[PDB]
Formats: C-alpha cells, sequence, structure tokens
C-alpha cells in the first residue's frame, strides 16, 4: 500500500522524524507554489501578446515572487538532504539494525538460510535508501505541480482546466494501474535470468568432475543453448512489452498532442481563449523533465518499498523470554527434562523426546551417527532456541531464568572455527575476556600448546593474519580457539569434533591442549570417534534424536553396535 | 572503451534512429510555433496544414523513437549472448585452479552480474546520450536563428546550470573515489560482522566485533557526511537553476526588457520558450551520464580481466596415448602467491603398473599439489610428469581424461540427479550398468532407502547427500568408468563409522587392479600399500614400503609413533 510505506518509512529513518516531516511540508508547498508560478505564466503572455506593459510588470513581479518562494522551498527540501541529514538517519538505522542484530535468537538467524544473506544483503544495500529524498521531489513535484496548475486554470478556462486535470496529474496513477502487468513480465524475465545464473554457478564449480568425464563439451553447448534460449525470451518479453513501455515514456508529448488539437479548435470557434493555449502548452511541454525522471526512478521506488518491509519485518521479532532474570546459578549440573525440539517443520521432532544429565566435574559424552541430533542439544545449551516442550537447567535453576548475558558468559564453545578477522591474535585470543591481561593471553597459550607455532609465526605477537585469516593449518587454529575458551574460565565446556585435520600437528597439539581443559569442568564431548569418547566417564548415545542407552562405558558393552563401532577403529 | 561492441552496425543505427527521432521532436515544436504564428495571422480559420505536419511530426517522432529502442534492445541482447558465449569459450580452457577460485564468488558473479551491467548501459542508455547530444547542438543553431538578442538568455542560463555542475563535480573528483573506498571497507565490514554473530554472540556479549563494526560504520558515515557539505552547497544550487523556473524568470523578464525599448515579436518569443523548454529533459540525461559510465567502465574492464587472464594451461594434442605408468622427474611448482598449496621444490619417482601409491604428509599442501598437478590443474615449471613413457604437457585433452580417474574431498554433484549422475562419462545411461556399479559396498542401499528411487532429486535444490553418500556416489562413478589410474584423496576422510567401513570396502572394490595414488591422512589405509612416500614442506625425503620404512629410521618412524600414540586418548 501507500499509507504502510509512509509508517515505514517514518519509523525506520528514526530520530529524525520532525525533520523529515518539515521537509516533505517544504517540498509540497515548492511543488504547489511552482504550480502556482506556472500558473502566473498564464496572464504574462495575454499581456504579451497584446501592449500592456504595465500588466506584464504586475504580473512578472508575482512571477518573481512566486518563483523566489519555490526556489527557496527546494532549497531547503533538498537541504533535507545535503546538510547531511540523510546520513545521521541511515547511520541510526544501521546502528538500530546492529543491536537488533545482536538481540536477535540464533533460531531465526540460522534457520533463515535464505535469511543469512537476506539480512546480511539488506544490512548492506541500506545505502539504498540515499535516494528517498530524490524520489520525494520528482514523485511530489509530479503528483501536485499538474494538480495545482491544472486547478488554476480551472479558474482561468473551462475545458483546458478539464482536458489538463484528467491527463496530466493523473498520470502517475497511470502508471501504477499498468505497473503490475510490468511487474509480472519483469517476474518471468528475473526468473530465468535466476535459473541461468543457477546454471552459470553449477557449471563453474562442476568443471572439474565435468572435464574429467569427458562431457565438457556436452555441457558447453548445453550452456550455449541455454543462452540463446535466454536471447531468445528476452527478444520475446521485450518486443511484446516496447509498446507500453514507449507509451508511458512518451505519455507527455502524447497528451501534449491533445490539449494541442483541443485547444486549437477551441480557439478558432467563438470562445477565444487568447493565448492561454499557447501558455498552457508551454506549461505542459514541462512536466516532461519530472517525468522522465520518475520513470527512470521507478525501479528505486520497488526496491526501497522491499527494503522498508523487509526492514519492518526483521526488527519485528524479538528476543527470548527472559522471566526473573536476576539469578545466577553455581551448581552447574546441566539437566533436561522431555525436550522436544522441531527444528524445521518438515522433519518434526529433531531432537524428541530426551532426558539427559550431565554430572558436575567430570566428561560426559555424546555419540551418533548424524551431525545433527547429538549437536542440537549443544545448540539448544547456548539458548539458541527456546525448547518447545521441557525444561533446561544449569543446576537448579532453568535457563530460561538466565539472561542472554550470563548464559553466553556461562558456558563456551569450542567447534570448528572460521574466524579471527583479519587482525591482531592478541585480540583474538582476548576477545573472549577483554578484561584479561597481557600475562592471562600468555598463560592460556602456554596451557593450549599454540604458544610454539605462533612464535614461529612471524611479526612475534603482532600478526595481521591479513591474507583471508588463514595461511596456516586448522589445527593451529583449533589451537588458537581452545586457548580462547581456556582464557574465559567457563564451568561449563562445549566440545564440538575438534579432532579432524591431521596426524601429528593437529592431532597431537589439539589432544595436548584439551586434556589440560578438563579439569574439575563438566565438559560435553561429542566427537565420533568412539575411543576418545570410551575414554570417558558417562555415555549418551544419540539415535535418530532420541537417546536410548545413557550409561558408562560398560553400559555401552552391555548391548549397542559395539563390536562394529570398536572394529571400525 | 567501445572496444566490446562487435554489434556496432546495429548500434550506430539505433544512436542515429534516436537522433533523428530527437531532431523531429525538435521539428514538431517548431511546427507548432509555425501553427500559432497561422492561428495568430487569421484567427477565424483552423489552420489546416502546419497543424498536420504538428501531428505528422509527433507520429514520425514516436515511431522512431520506438524503432531506436528496439534496435538498441536487440544490440543489447545479442551483444549479452555473444559475450557470454565468449566469456564460457574462455573459461572451458581456463586452469582449474584459477576457476576454481573464482567459482567461489566470482566468474559467476561477473558471468551474470557483467553482461547485466552492459545491458542496463548500452541498451537504456545510449540513444538517451545520443538524444542528448543530438538536442542541444541543434536547438542552438535554432534558437539563434529565430532570434539574435533572446537566445543568449536561454543559452546563458542553461550553460550557468552546466558550469555550476561542472564545477560540482570538479570539487568531489577525489572524494566520489574515497565515498567508494569507505563503502567497499564498510560492506566488507558488514560481510565480517554478519559471518561473525554466532561466534562472537557465543564468546562474549558481541561488544569487540560491534565496536569494529561501529567504527567503520562511524567513518562511512563522516566521510559521507563530510562530501555532502562539501559538495551540496553548491549542489543544491545546481539542482535549483536546472530547474524550468529559472529559464522561465530570465525568459520572462528578457521579453519585458525586448517590449520596453520596442522591436519584439511574440511569435518568435514562443518559440525560444518551447525550444527553451525541450533544452533541459533533453540534456539531464547527461547529467546522469557519467554516473552510469563509471560503473560501465568498470564492468568492461572486469570483463577484459576474465577474457585475458590466464597461460590456458598449454594445450598440446601431439602425441600417442601409452598405458598404466607414473612417473615424476624433478618437477617443480608453486602456486600464485594469493592460493592454497604450499610448494614442490624437486620430486622425482617412478611407479610401475599395478602399484597402490600411498602419499603421507603431515603438512596437507606438500601431498595435495602432486594430486592436483597430476591432475592438470596447472603445469609444472622445471620437470616432467609422465603417465607411462609419454609426457603429459603432450597430452590430448580426451586421453588424458580417459586416463586419470579422479575423487576428492569436495566432491561436487550435478542434477542429472543419480543415473546420470553416476553415468556422467558416457553420454548415455546404461541403466543395468549404473546398477552393477553401485552395487558396491553402500551406494546401493543409500539409493534404494530414498524416496524417489534412483532418480532422487540431489541437484542445487535437493537432498542433503549426508556428505559421505556423495564420496560414495562418486567412488560408483569412478567404479564405472574403470579408467586405470585411481587419484584419491578421500581414505577415511569423513569419520562417520559406518560410512568409514562402508568406503574401505568400496575402496577396496576400486582400486582393486589398478595404479592407485591415493592421498590419505589416516594412515589405516596407508600400512596396506605398495609405496609409500612421505611429503615435508615440499620435499621428497621418504621411500619404500610401509615395514621398510618403519625400520629406516627417517621421519616416518616418528610419523607412525606419532599416529599410534594419538589414537589413544588419555596420553
Ligand atoms: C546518491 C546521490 C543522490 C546520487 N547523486 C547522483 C544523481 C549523482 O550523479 O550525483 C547519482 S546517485 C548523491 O547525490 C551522491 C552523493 S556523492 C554525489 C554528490 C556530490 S555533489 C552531487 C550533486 C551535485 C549537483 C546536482 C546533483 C547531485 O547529486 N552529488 N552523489
Ligand atoms: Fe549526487
Amino acid at each position: 500500500a501507500w499509507r504502510v510505506i509512509w509508517r515505514q518509512l517514518i519509523s525506520s529513518v528514526g530520530s529524525q522524524a520532525r525533520m523529515l516531516r518539515r521537509s516533505m511540508l517544504a517540498l509540497l508547498l515548492a511543488a504547489f507554489m511552482q504550480g502556482i508560478a506556472f500558473a502566473c505564466l498564464y496572464p504574462i503572455i495575454d499581456a504579451l501578446l497584446r501592449g500592456d506593459a504595465p500588466q506584464l510588470l504586475n504580473w512578472a513581479m508575482a512571477f518573481s515572487v512566486a518563483a523566489i518562494v519555490t526556489l527557496v522551498l527546494r532549497w531547503y527540501g533538498l537541504g533535507f538532504e545535503y546538510r547531511g541529514h540523510l546520513a545521521q538517519a541511515t547511520h541510526e538505522l544501521r546502528l538500530r539494525l546492529g543491536e537488533q542484530l545482536r538481540r536477535v535468537p540464533l533460531e531465526k538467524l540460522q534457520r533463515g538460510r535464505a535469511g543469512e544473506m537476506n539480512a546480511l544483503l539488506l544490512g548492506s544495500v541500506d545505502e539504498n535508501l540515499n535516494y528517498v529524498i530524490a524520489i520525494a521531489n520528482i514523485l511530489l513535484l509530479t503528483i501536485v505541480t499538474p494538480l495545482t496548475a491544472s486547478l488554476a486554470t480551472l479558474w482561468i478556462d473551462w475545458r483546458l482546466g478539464l482536458v489538463m486535470l484528467l491527463i496530466f496529474p493523473l498520470l502517475v496513477p497511470f502508471y501504477y494501474w499498468r505497473r503490475p502487468a510490468m511487474r509480472r513480465q519483469m517476474q518471468t524475465l528475473g526468473e530465468a535470468h535466476q535459473r541461468l545464473s543457477g546454471d552459470i554457478v553449477e557449471f563453474a564449480q562442476g568443471m572439474m568432475v565435468l572435464r574429467t568425464c569427458g562431457s565438457d563439451a556436452d555441457k558447453s553447448r548445453a550452456l550455449l543453448a541455454h543462452f540463446n534460449a535466454l536471447e531468445n525470451l528476452q527478444t520475446r518479453t521485450h518486443r511484446q512489452g516496447a509498446g507500453a513501455t514507449m507509451l508511458i515514456a512518451s505519455v507527455v508529448e502524447l497528451g501534449l498532442q491533445v490539449v494541442v488539437l483541443s485547444g486549437i479548435v477551441w480557439v478558432v470557434t467563438g470562445t477565444l481563449n487568447l493565448a492561454f493555449l499557447i501558455a498552457a502548452v508551454a506549461m505542459i511541454m514541462r512536466f516532461a523533465e519530472p517525468m522522465a525522471m520518475f520513470i527512470s526512478y521507478t525501479s528505486v521506488v520497488e526496491l526501497i518499498a522491499s527494503a522498508l518491509q523487509r526492514i519492518e519485518q526483521f526488527m519485528a521479532i524479538a528476543p527470548l523470554p527472559v522471566a526473573e532474570q536476576s539469578e545466577m546459578p553455581e551448581r552447574y549440573d546441566i539437566r533436561f527434562d522431555n525436550v522436544s525440539y522441531r527444528y524445521e517443520e518438515g522433519d518434526g521432532h529433531a531432537l524428541n523426546h530426551v532426558s539427559l544429565t550431565f554430572p558436575a566435574a567430570s566428561m560426559s559424552a555424546l555419540v551418533g551417527a548424524s551431525g545433527a541430533g547429538k549437536t542440537t542439544v549443544t545448540k539448544l545449551l547456548m539458548r539458541y532456541a527456546d525448547p518447545q516442550q521441557g525444561q533446561i537447567s544449569i543446576g537448579g535453576v532453568d535457563i530460561r531464568r538466565l539472561t542472554p548475558e550470563q548464559l553466553n558468559s556461562l558456558i563456551s564453545v569450542v567447534f570448528q572455527d572460521v574466524w579471527l578477522f583479519d587482525d591482531t591474535l592478541l585480540a583474538n585470543i582476548r576477545i573472549a575476556r577483554p578484561q584479561a591481561t597481557r600475562q592471562e593471553v600468555e598463560e592460556a597459550a602456554r596451557a593450549a600448546q599454540c604458544l610454539e607455532f605462533i612464535s614461529r609465526l612471524p611479526q612475534g605477537w603482532l600478526t595481521p593474519m591479513g591474507e583471508m585469516g588463514g595461511q596456516l593449518s586448522g589445527g593451529e587454529r583449533q589451537r588458537i580457539s581452545i586457548a580462547r575458551a581456556l582464557l574465559k574460565n567457563a564451568p561449563v565446556v562445549i566440545l564440538d569434533e575438534p579432532t579432524a585435520a591431521l596426524d601429528i600437528e593437529s592431532e597431537l597439539a589439539v589432544q595436548k591442549a584439551i586434556d589440560n581443559l578438563v579439569h574439575n569442568r563438566t565438559v560435553i564431548i561429542i566427537a565420533h570417534r568412539l575411543s576418545t569418547i570410551a575414554g570417558a566417564g558417562n555415555i549418551l548415545v544419540m539415535e535418530e534424536g532420541q537417546v536410548v542407552e545413557q550409561g558408562t562405558h560398560a553400559q555401552l558393552l552391555s548391548h549397542h553396535g559395539r563390536y562394529q563401532a570398536l572394529w571400525q577403529a | 572503451w567501445q572496444v566490446i561492441t562487435p554489434v556496432r552496425r546495429k548500434v550506430i543505427l539505433a544512436m542515429a534512429l534516436a537522433g533523428l527521432a530527437a531532431l523531429t521532436s525538435l521539428g514538431a515544436l517548431l511546427f507548432l510555433a509555425w501553427s500559432l504564428r497561422d492561428i495568430r495571422a487569421t484567427p477565424d480559420a483552423i489552420p489546416a496544414w502546419p497543424l498536420g505536419g504538428v501531428i505528422g511530426c509527433v507520429v514520425l517522432t514516436f515511431v522512431l523513437r520506438l524503432q531506436a529502442f528496439n534496435t538498441s534492445h536487440y544490440a543489447a541482447f545479442h551483444l549479452e549472448n555473444i559475450l557470454r558465449s565468449r566469456l564460457a569459450r574462455k573459461a572451458l580452457q581456463l586452469p582449474p585452479g584459477v576457476l576454481q577460485q573464482m567459482g567461489s564468488g566470482s566468474v559467476a558473479k561477473v558471468m551474470l552480474d557483467d553482461v547485466k551491467s552492459l545491458h542496463i548501459f548500452v541498451a537504456d542508455s545510449t540513444p538517451l546520450y545520443a538524444r542528448a547530444i543530438i538536442m542541444p547542438l541543434a536547438t542552438i543553431v535554432i534558437l539563434f536563428w529565430l532570434d539574435w538578442r533572446l537566445a543568449i538568455a536561454t543559452l546563458g542560463v542553461l550553460a550557468f546550470g552546466s558550469v555550476v555542475l561542472v564545477l560540482a563535480r570538479q570539487r568531489s573528483e577525489n572524494m566520489a573515489q574515497r565515498y567508494h573506498k569507505a563503502r567497499e571497507q564498510v560492506s566488507a565490514a558488514v560481510i565480517e560482522f554478519v559471518q561473525a554473530m554466532p561466534v562472537v554472540r557465543t564468546f562474549d556479549s558481541g561488544s569487540t566485533s560491534f565496536l569494529r563494526y561501529q567504527r567503520a560504520l562511524e567513518e562511512w558515515v563522516d566521510v559521507l557526511k563530510t562530501w555532502y557539505r562539501k559538495a551540496g552547497f553548491s549542489a543544491r544550487f545546481s539542482f535549483s537553476i536546472l530547474n524550468p523556473l529559472p529559464t522561465l524568470f530570465v525568459l520572462i523578464w528578457s521579453g519585458y526588457g525586448l517590449l520596453h525599448y520596442g522591436s519584439f515579436d511574440f511569435i518568435a518569443w514562443v518559440a525560444v520558450l518551447l525550444l527553451g523548454s525541450g533544452m533541459a529533459e533533453a540534456v539531464m540525461p547527461m547529467m546522469m551520464l557519467n554516473n552510469l559510465v563509471a560503473q560501465t567502465r568498470l564492468s568492461i574492464q572486469r570483463i577484459y580481466q576474465v577474457l585475458a587472464m590466464p597461460e590456458l594451461s598449454l594445450p598440446q594434442s601431439d602425441q600417442q596415448p601409452q598405458e598404466a605408468s607414473i612417473t615424476f622427474e624433478q618437477v617443480s611448482f608453486h602456486y600464485p602467491q594469493a592460493r592454497t598449496g604450499a610448494a614442490l621444490q624437486e620430486v622425482s619417482f617412478h611407479v610401475p603398473a599395478g602399484q597402490i601409491v600411498a602419499l603421507v604428509g603431515p603438512s596437507g599442501a606438500g601431498k595435495s599439489t602432486v594430486a592436483r598437478l597430476l591432475l592438470r590443474y596447472a603445469d609444472p615449471d622445471k620437470g616432467h610428469i609422465r603417465i607411462g613413457g609419454v609426457d603429459l604437457r603432450d597430452m590430448q585433452t580426451d586421453t588424458l581424461m580417459k586416463q586419470l580417474s579422479f575423487v576428492f574431498q569436495d566432491n561436487f554433484l550435478f542434477a542429472d540427479t543419480i543415473a546420470n549422475n553416476i553415468r556422467l562419462g558416457a553420454p548415455d545411461t546404461p541403466l543395468e550398468a549404473v546398477i552393477a556399479a553401485a552395487r558396491v559396498a553402500q551406494a546401493h542401499d543409500f539409493i534404494s532407502a530414498l524416496p524417489e528411487g534412483y532418480n532422487t532429486r540431489v541437484g542445487e535444490r535437493g537432498v542433503f547427500l549426508s556428505g559421505g553418500q556423495r564420496q560414495r556416489i562418486t567412488i560408483a562413478r569412478a567404479l564405472l568408468q574403470d579408467r586405470p589410474i585411481l587419484v584419491l584423496d578421500e581414505a577415511t576422510a569423513f569419520a562417520d563409522p559406518e560410512n568409514e567401513a562402508a568406503l574401505i570396502k568400496a575402496l577396496a572394490a576400486a582400486m582393486r587392479g589398478r595404479t592407485v595414488i591415493m592421498v590419505a591422512h589416516r594412515l589405516s589405509m596407508v600400512t596396506q600399500a605398495d609405496v609409500i612416500l612421505l611429503f615435508s614442506d615440499g620435499q621428497l625425503r621418504e621411500m619404500g614400503n610401509h615395514t621398510q620404512l618403519l625400520a629406516q629410521g627417517g621421519l616416518y618412524q616418528r610419523l607412525w609413533q606419532h599416529y599410534q600414540q594419538a589414537q589413544h586418548w588419555v596420553p
């Protein structure tokens, strides 16, 4: 709709609502007073084909007065944008988007698989809101200025007024009356364009297997046939949509011709409107430039509408309910009581009906045959999502009674890291505790054995790592992440599968670092390798989203996939 | 430049058609002045001929501008198709290393967005640029012919707006580049921030990454605000003096000054009015033109980069196929400076037919570069690699791909769902052969348990295939093709237990009777091999069997002692 765009625009600008309303008023009065100057163009020419120097003076003075006023008012209306008040508007919008992205539940952030790149794309494309004053200047001119010029020529004449009013100021509604046909045909074009982009992605990735199957020439011919099919669809669409596009582009001249013919018909017959025809033609010839600007800007109008709709949809999701937030426990016995969480509604009950106990100061293991399953519980412990039924508890206190801050500083997770964000590695260790000094960073690096490799690495702990963050093995990346989780003295540590990279460096250094970290700590190792799991003290087997046999190692030796799981190693 | 136009016969045509369309629109306005003179001279008889001239020049202008847009858009679509065709024929012969690097975010992005921006340049803008040349270069002549005294005012106001806008553009000459630099830097900060959100959420409050993003945002804000100030105190004046209203304000008072001391003719005034109207909306697409042509020049320079980038792998088909051997001869290869894979200083080793060769490496790059270089990702600098007696530098690319049958870690799969995805080597699918090739260790049960059978859609929009089953699919493909040299990288790559046992049984089926050069990391498959080679920092250090290296006392017994200890968790 067109009122919801105004509400979303006056909200999502931010604290510049007063300045935006003032500039909208300035631009409306500017377009209106320019239309009144265009009406003052009428008796100028009527005096001008006669002698009438006093009449020309007494109306050109009013034209100067009503020209300077609307030029100053347009100067202020764009001085909304050119003093700089739009930079503060999009700045406040982006800093509200940042806090909303820091406050969003991670469940919507991750289950939005397309929503990930959607949120990233909107947060990066929000500089497209820069067009909002140059579009509220053009649209408002094209609707108001012919409407007020025509509502004045209703007072100068009768029939030239109606011919001007029915044609020219209703041109922007006559474009949005014919718009959804163009939107449907642009959708038909964009769908095939996206399918071609997907086929190009598929070609570019699978080039190598396409070459070693020997069928590279066949898929090259298939892509050339797809290119010719896209060009033929582009020609077939454009050939049947060029009439409307050319009519809309030249509608101001094809409406000028109606006024020229009808006005000459009225001039030659006895209703001698004298030179008001000449002044009306000189008026509605100058509606060419804002209409030609608006048909250039309509695609930006649609992008601004979609961006504001996506922003008001994105800032409407709320963080988790936090009842009685003052508590924080000290009895870290993690307990689950009938948790059933639906990851996606297509495969419901992904983590179905569990009841876990991870006792304090020990290691408790999770094992399963899927990547998810036993990692969804390690997501749920980080307040990724609310359990649909049941309670999750760090001790006697449920997790829903804690803040996101106390929980996100209570536990520490280690997984396969793709990070360090191209800067100093002292901060990349100290980001888990900015209140930790230089003497504790070296203590954690010595206790997590990344110290020898980072001293072997150049630049001597300055270490910019600017070559996309990765110029080293993933095994010492894992040692960096282990030192990061070791710096933050978290009493509950969630381990992913932290051992998948190499044989000597990665495996031995990460084993040396991890066996330091488990000491008077409730730790959850979820690695698939049943040897490291076999060393543990409590075993949980996750079999298709539901635990089946919880016990010690001998309980796994009771009845299981025992002989195969111990034979494969 | 304009060098990428081989369609210039159909763009010069659209240019001249839009130029003549603008010239006949000027003719229509001139005929309107003619008809108003005829209706003022004798205001009782309807003007008949020059009003017919008005409607004729209007319908001629509309038909000519319609044919101008039709020719321009057909030319743009033909340029887009021929440019994507030349890009595809070039990217067929790219070396797959640089093509795999651009396959992340560049070559598909350039093959779409380059030619799309080229369409929005040469379709919807060059007839406008022709109109913006033709109209203010003929309307000055018409204005000067119609009045000596009156064209000076409208020309002075349009030249005033032109010099003010050019002066505003000249003050922003570096600040526009600084704004684009700030925008690319702050979009990079947005990229790393949205990628950073889960891990910085779970490691702290997010305050460090939020500050590292807010500082780049505030830098961009200060850049944009000082650009808006320093440009806008003249740009508001430029936008407000290109309005029709100051041209009207100089025109009305110039008419008064002409009427005040005589020699003023009304028809010559209303001609200057309509033509001085018609100049500005034609000259405004020249105000948008530099803004468009900057991004167009960026896109054309990007496509001239991609069309002439590589060394093109040195194709040589001037040899015959031999069989079953594999020989490295003092070869040397290092990657480009921004790439994976450390180096290979000097390696030389010869393997006859029927030996299973395990490369064991602590690096992950010293042992991957040998397999990637055997599959002709690039060419070695100083050395020779020979399958059989014949060098692979002179190997027919049909024969070389008939010799080697490869598997890797990432292992892409197509939308040919399964029975054409396994049988992708042959153009046709003998289906029962694909059944027999999927009868190996665990392709058949994974396919048969799927809901849609052997045509269960994998594709870009289908099943995840759980990672390891994609590797089982391409193992079935590599066993279907039965090419004599099989190249591994995935010997127990993914540590799912039943998938480990299944992949070991499938690889025991697939390695049987082939010269297999296998690059493993877990040594459980390496300990059953023929000639095991060790790779430390791009140099060959070891040779010989499993037991002979272990008795040698070299690097291999230390790397074996490391592995058997690290299998046990506690120490
Ligand atoms: C986004 C924006 C509205 C655009 N402007 C266009 C019209 C331009 O090509 O400028 C292309 S998208 C801004 O204005 C940007 C900000 S940085 C530059 C400034 C420097 S001074 C100036 C200007 C001066 C006179 C008349 C109009 C102007 O816009 N624009 N453009
Ligand atoms: Fe601008």
